[PDB]
RNA sequence: UUCUUCUAA
RNA sequence: GAGGGCGCUUACCACUUUGUGAUUCAUGACUGGGGUGAAGUCGUAACAAGGUAACCGUAGGGGAACCUGCGGUUGGAUCA
RNA sequence: GGCGUAAAGCGCACGCAGGCGGUUUGUUAAGUCAGAUGUGAAAUCCCCGGGCUCAACCUGGGAACUGCAUCUGAUACUGGCAAGCUUGAGUCUCGUAGAGGGGGGUAGAAUUCCAGGUGUAGCGGUGAAAUGCGUAGAGAUCUGGAGGAAUACCGGUGGCGAAGGCGGCCCCCUGGACGAAGACUGACGCUCAGGUGCGAAAGCGUGGGGAGCAAACAGGAUUAGAUACCCUGGUAGUCCACGCCGUAAACGAUGUCGACUUGGAGGUUGUGCCCUUGAGGCGUGGCUUCCGGAGCUAACGCGUUAAGUCGACCGCCUGGGGA
RNA sequence: UUAGCUAGUAGGUGGGGUAACGGCUCACCUAGGCGACGAUCCCUAGCUGGUCUGAGAGGAUGACCAGCCACACUGGAACU
RNA sequence: GGGAGAAGGCACGCUGAUAUGUAGGUGAGGUCCCUCGCGGAUGGAGCUGAAAUCAGUCGAAGAUACCAGCUGGCUGCAACUGUUUAUUAAAAACACAGCACUGUGCAAACACGAAAGUGGACGUAUACGGUGUGACGCCUGCCCGGUGCCGGAAGGUUAAU
């Protein structure tokens, strides 16, 4: 999973305040870094029958997380997924 | 029940047929007998019950029972038919 | 989750009668308030205290009758998924006017009579009976 | 252990 | 002189024809079940622990209800 | 109008369109309401009249024609537009419990098989038997070895997962939940036709593997018959790898997310305080079991985890057979 | 148990045409147009004031009277 | 994937215009760079040249000759491309990918060889030999009495000795 040091990292590289934690923008990128973790496991295994639904819930929960910044501010939201190399 | 789906889609009210189609709502119709003989009925009654099988005008090739007691009916005769069930 | 909270409040009410509880609260609002107001000036509750300042919280005082309760009935006729808007002459006669109904009109927050007496309709919200 | 069936008022 | 007439041809198009589909009705040797019997034949599965608890799925078998395997349900009885 | 059992909640989960929306301030005036114009033909109907001796009928006037258009307002609500707030919703921080998931090992009993020692006449099975297995030495007994499958006790009206479901131990990867103090975000929400995924067992396809068990099948009984129940066998199958199928009484026969509403006895899992004065008391959470008040219910029952009181949205029902 | 439909189609420019505007027609561009708020296709049908029932809500209904529409042996076409 | 060139139907010459050669192809002389070359850009003369439209125009007929598929419907059998009775029989016969059984541990099984030896195979059980069946789909029931085969070694029988 994704480390501690590597959170803190994530939270400081968006930080409007180094302590903001309530950035989605930080929460996008968590989920990104989270699950990019985890393609070289679920890449693997594919029979993860419940980690797989977890893939699948990380599946959902990566995409909802980033269905409001989806709708969130259109000078904000072109700049991040420039950023963030979002296909969309 | 939710209106919304009342919305998408209306009450079905339940469309009813006649129980006497041959007529095709009309009072009476004309017909040509085709054979006139009797029949036992059903368990709780026990009779010959005096019978014809009727050609229509439309073609139809139906039954209408004799009612009274006693005819003079011949096949190939024009009868007059008004409907109803027999039990 | 939330869909409304007037229908929150006439149930609160509602079921603070036959809980036979003396108070009954919850977070205020500006509507919420405006018909708290009409029903102790109609004679169905007994005190109401709009009290907060980070959520304004309404509490309200149930009024009783003979050991039994007052409010017999409490409805909503205007649901959050089904709107309802009558003109002046369509306005309603609780209980054949001896219950209130309330309605909110472009004149702020009255009941029918006052309001055919103003001469104009708008949405209704609830019965109170 | 085994052991079925009772027409039509 | 132009124009008009008539005919000429062109354009459009009715009638009509060709093929191929589609759809619908009627009909069809034969065949599939269905429902119905005031008396037949065969067995007696279910209703009680219905005399191998019952039933869902699914599979196999078998004149016929059915039987059996796997899994589930209780909408099953029993209790020094 | 209804969907616990009388027909009826998809097997669940996801999610778009969709419908629905906390709070507060302005703005807008769209919806909405009010007023006013236009039109809404006549007839008809209604109301008040009149006329035919009345009545039917004829006919005068009125109302009505429930609308639509336009114009003038109105600003509470619902929208539209902006700004906020933090309770909803979501992160960050430490921990917590767990058959939550895949992957790879590893144990120990059992069973089977193989080989051997010992030993002898039965063994096995049933209600009785018999088929069967036995002197070609079984059974039994000990020793050695092999193989597959499942993981006693713990273990629990326990635990976890949305369900389907998940049970030795260890390792690797991985998910979810809860609690605690906080910090932050600013409504970021709900439901969701169509769609997408998961989805018991049996079955299908290739491969593998095959101890036990076991449809079919075979024998033996059994009986009037026995394609059954019982016995002795025994194959697919059960196991694995990868795909298909997509059904189960997939049941809590109760769809999901809110809010309110008497209790008691528990279980499990947190977390404060009080001296833990012992396995104690006072709290405060999460989850779950039984009982049961009001209430509801055709009754049965449910009963703060509602089949009570209300909210939002979806699915479904409409006599039985046919089906 | 009707889901795709459309090539003058859809738009433009230009010319022509009609009392009139406009693929009305033609030429040339453009590839658009439409549809799950039901296009498309099939079945049935003149429409409304009204009529009948219903407490109402509604339901059914369009003889007679009206308002409109369409048709005139059938299929066609212009003429005036 | 196909069936399917399904079937069925329309156009076809010549002349002119478009455009006295068009679309296109080729490409000089020029011009500039140039490490200056068996250069690079630019540049377009020249030649070469489709296809289409429009309008004429000839015949009875314009893919005019030569050249160059008859199509459709049902059914048998074999899935198919293949192979064969040289010289009366080309198929339903054979072969075939596929399926199943069986044998075989390498100095293999097996075959040719008196033998030596060779093929098998410079392959090693996902290999090889043999037999049967003959894609694919759905499948493949019962009987070991008989005949073979395999397994057994108690007893009976029994060779040379």
């Amino acid at each position: 999973s994704l480390s501690t040091e590597a959170t803190a990292k994530i939270v400081s590289e968006f930080g409007r305040d180094a302590n903001d934690t309530g950035s989605t923008e930080v929460q996008v990128a968590l989920l990104t870094a989270q699950i990019n973790h985890l393609q070289g496991h679920f890449a693997e295994h594919k029979k993860d029958h419940h980690s797989r639904r977890g893939l699948l819930r990380m599946v959902s929960q990566r995409r909802k997380l980033l269905d409001y910044l989806k709708r969130k501010d259109v000078a904000r939201y072109t700049q991040l997924i420039e950023r963030l190399g979002l296909r969309r | 029940a939710t209106v919304n789906q009342l919305v998408r889609k209306p009450r079905a009210r339940k469309v009813a047929k006649s129980n006497v189609p041959a007529l095709e709502a009309c009072p009476q119709k004309r017909g040509v007998c085709t054979r006139v003989y009797t029949t036992t009925p059903k368990k709780p009654n026990s009779a010959l019950r005096k019978v014809c099988r009727v050609r229509l005008t439309n073609g139809f090739e139906v039954t209408s029972y004799i009612g009274g007691e006693g005819h003079n009916l011949q096949e190939h005769s024009v009868i007059l038919i008004r409907g109803g069930r027999v039990k | 989750s939330m869909q409304d909270p007037i229908a929150d409040m006439l149930t609160r009410i509602r079921n603070g009668q036959a809980a036979n509880k003396a108070a009954v609260t919850m977070p205020s609002s500006k509507l919420k308030v405006a018909i708290a107001n009409v029903l102790k000036e109609e004679g169905f509750i007994e005190d109401f205290k709009v009290e907060g300042d980070t959520k304004p919280e309404l509490e309200l005082t149930l009024k009783y009758f003979q050991g039994k309760a007052v409010v017999e009935s409490i409805q909503r006729v205007s649901r959050p998924g089904l709107r309802i808007y009558k003109r002046k002459d369509e306005l309603p006669k609780v209980m054949a006017g001896l219950g209130i109904a309330v309605v909110s009109t472009s004149k702020g927050v009255m009941t029918d009579r006052a309001a055919r007496q103003a001469g104009l309709g708008g949405e209704i919200i609830c019965y109170v009976a």
